[PDB]
């Protein structure tokens, strides 16, 4: 219903559909009630008025913000914070669109509509998939419900982006997801965390290795499928290390095992 | 501005599918000189020439271009500096 989006039936309610007058709100995005606790957690925060002022002032401008509202805060409004296993994190959501005007930004990472374009880290993924035998034959589509419903939490390091321009609300959006992450590694249990590219390692960094499995590698991006990529360790006591190539690594392969070893209903990947 | 650079460059009409902001040293491996800043590598994909296409500009609000990397489908890459 709001991930199995069709672009062809993308009928959504823009930012100003959504908020008639400019102040912006949060509370009314957020659906599914098993985030509340978090939520009204970052009320309580200092940045969270800032932040609904930050993008009021968007639409002030008059910002083309995407993902549109409906969608934003998506893998949670589908995914309670205790029926998820896996999160992947985006780091900057999809600037494009469609001539139509569908953006590529489902408010989740990776994922596109139906009938939209595959961009080439989802086809890199796929391409992945099928060399590790978790599929036979790549899908026509990027919509990557089937994954986020079994418990696959894919978001983006910044929820927003103002449309065809890239990486512009970072400073915005870190305090949010810097205790998104927080609340996550420290409430709950034996999550698996995948880090694909630098940001997302940074990002991994405020994670507890003696509670969850990290997966680790270069970023699914053509300009990195093939290059290993050096950062430091992930426990206190830190190293250079040098993690795989996003082609060198069964990302997918060992999100099952784990979850088996765990005694976990695994993830069937295909399409 | 980054979708008319290209074509400035190459002729090539393309749109940005998506982008990265890696870090210098993560470039300094791939192009082989190191940049002054982050990096948004910026891609794009050529299905007439069968090729990835991707340029490399500091971040945001600037934009300031650096690089332009062409790559193949076996996964060479020709560097121009800008």
């Amino acid at each position: 219903e709001y991930i199995l989006i069709d672009a062809n039936n993308y009928h959504f309610k823009s930012w100003i559909e959504c908020f008639p007058d400019c102040k912006v709100n949060l509370k009314l995005l957020l659906f599914r009630p098993e985030w509340f606790d978090f939520f009204k957690y970052v009320e309580s925060k200092t940045y969270f008025p800032q932040l609904e002022s930050k993008l009021s002032s968007y639409l002030e401008k008059r910002q083309r913000i995407v993902p549109y509202p409906e969608l934003l805060f998506n893998t949670m409004n589908v995914l309670p914070p205790g029926k998820i296993k896996v999160v992947i994190l985006g780091q900057d959501p999809y600037p494009g669109s469609c001539i139509s005007g569908v953006p590529y930004a489902m408010g989740c990472s990776f994922s596109v509509p139906l009938n939209c374009p595959v961009p080439k880290s989802l086809a890199n993924i796929y391409t992945n998939l099928i060399k590790f035998n978790h599929m036979r034959k790549a899908p026509k589509h990027g919509c990557l419900a089937s994954w986020i419903l079994q418990g696959t939490f894919m978001i983006n390091s910044a929820f927003t982006t103002v449309l065809n321009e890239s990486g512009v609300h970072a400073r915005t959006w870190e305090s949010f997801t810097a205790d998104l992450i927080d609340y996550l590694t420290d409430n709950y249990d034996d999550l698996i965390f995948v880090a694909w590219g630098a940001h997302a390692h940074k990002l991994c960094q405020r994670v507890d290795p003696k509670k969850h499995y990290i997966i680790t590698s270069s970023h699914p991006s053509p300009f990195s499928v093939s290059n290993t990529m050096t950062s430091m360790s992930y426990g206190p006591n830190p190293k250079k290390v040098t993690y795989p190539s996003f082609n060198s690594v069964d990302h997918f392969g060992k999100i099952n095992e784990h979850l088996k070893s765990r005694n976990k209903k695994p993830i069937f990947w295909d399409l | 501005n980054l979708s008319d650079i290209i074509e400035k460059e190459t002729g090539k009409q393309l749109v940005i599918q998506e982008s990265i902001l890696m870090l210098p040293e993560e470039v300094e491996e791939v192009i082989g000189n190191k940049p002054e800043s982050d990096i948004l590598v910026h891609t794009a994909y050529d299905e007439s020439t069968d090729e990835n296409v991707m340029l490399l500009t500091s971040d945001a609000p600037e934009y300031k271009p650096w690089a332009l990397v062409i790559q193949d489908s076996n996964g060479e890459n020709k560097i121009k500096m800008l």
